[PDB]
């Protein structure tokens, strides 16, 4: 969250860049400085990526044991 | 036709004036579209990869 106000919030600083000095150094500087926080913003929810690998197969797992059940208490019925 | 010449004489430095706005203002048209250009390329090629 922190990331998505800082990204949305320098977007308005180089916009205060174009209208004050477009001939600043800063503005090289401005758009380097994005586009290091839209990398961050990428790096943190690659970061989820393990996290939803292993929650997965979590969810899975009980998928499985629900139906193993399921098909037990089918066939015992039957 | 000289004598044109020597009549725009004394108009020549505004001219130069004006030279040096049409350059400045040019400069600043490039910066405008440098910055869109350098997002463009943020948001299209190193954001995909």
């Amino acid at each position: 969250r922190k990331l998505n106000m800082s990204i949305l919030i320098n977007f308005l600083d180089l916009l205060d860049i174009l209208i004050r000095s477009p001939g600043s150094i800063k503005r090289e500087e401005k758009l380097e400085d994005l586009k290091l926080l839209f990398v961050h913003v990428h790096h943190l929810i690659n970061e989820y990526r393990p996290h939803q690998a292993r929650e997965t197969l979590r969810v899975m797992m009980e998928v499985q044991k629900r139906q193993r059940l399921e098909t037990a208490e089918r066939f015992q019925k039957h | 036709r000289l004598l044109a010449l020597v009549k725009w004489a004394n108009n020549a430095g505004k001219v130069e004036k004006c030279a040096m706005i049409s350059s400045f203002l040019d400069q600043q048209a490039i910066l405008f579209v440098d910055t869109a250009d350098r997002l463009a390329s943020l948001a299209r090629d190193a954001l995909v990869h």
